[PDB]
């Protein structure tokens, strides 16, 4: 929330209320509605831990991510 | 829109020579001639 | 037709093993330092120590026997 901070901005200040409501409903994607995150200005490495935990249920998730990132290059992909 | 069918200094292109670590997937890249 | 050669190197480099990865890294460093690649050219053996075996134990090839040699100057 602090990446591009406009203190005198009602919209960015109203997003805090939306983020708190989503956090009230037990949503794990609460930072989602922050403007810097939605525009791709910020990401955290903590998502990569979620990628690893997802691999216990989705053994393909790591491969798919690296294929999108170009980290692994399979001919014909 | 056409319908989808049921049936179907200049740079060199090569792999980076000195891979920094083991496991680095070789990607064909735009390379300097020298 | 250079793409055909690119595809050939792509499949070859995808099929290459980890041993080839380690070998080329050492060779890349060796040519950088100026040392010849040849001569760098694995350990399928098991070794152990038998302290004071009975006098009936059979001697095998490539066995190394620990010895206490008497003093040559004495």
């Amino acid at each position: 929330r602090f990446m591009q901070f406009r203190a005198k901005d009602s919209y960015s200040l109203a997003l805090s209320k939306l983020e708190k409501r989503e956090r009230e409903n037990g949503s794990n994607l609460a930072f989602m509605f922050r403007l810097p995150f939605a525009a791709g200005r910020v990401f955290s490495i903590s998502m990569l831990d979620t990628l690893l935990y997802q691999s216990f249920v989705k053994d393909y998730m790591i491969t798919i991510t690296r294929l999108l990132l170009g980290l692994d290059t399979t001919p014909g992909s | 829109i056409a319908p989808v069918l049921e049936l179907a200094v200049e740079y060199v292109k090569g792999y980076p020579p000195n891979s920094p670590y083991i496991g680095s997937s070789p990607t064909l890249c735009h390379l300097l001639p020298v | 037709a250079a793409a055909e050669w690119i595809s050939q190197q792509r499949l070859s480099l995808y099929r290459r093993s980890e041993r080839q990865e380690l070998s080329e890294l050492v060779k890349n460093r060796m040519k950088h330092l100026g040392l010849p690649t040849t001569g760098y050219d694995h350990q399928n053996t098991l070794s152990y120590v038998l302290i004071n075996p009975p006098p009936d134990t059979r001697l095998e090839p490539s066995d190394i026997v620990y010895l206490i040699r008497s003093d040559p100057l004495a």
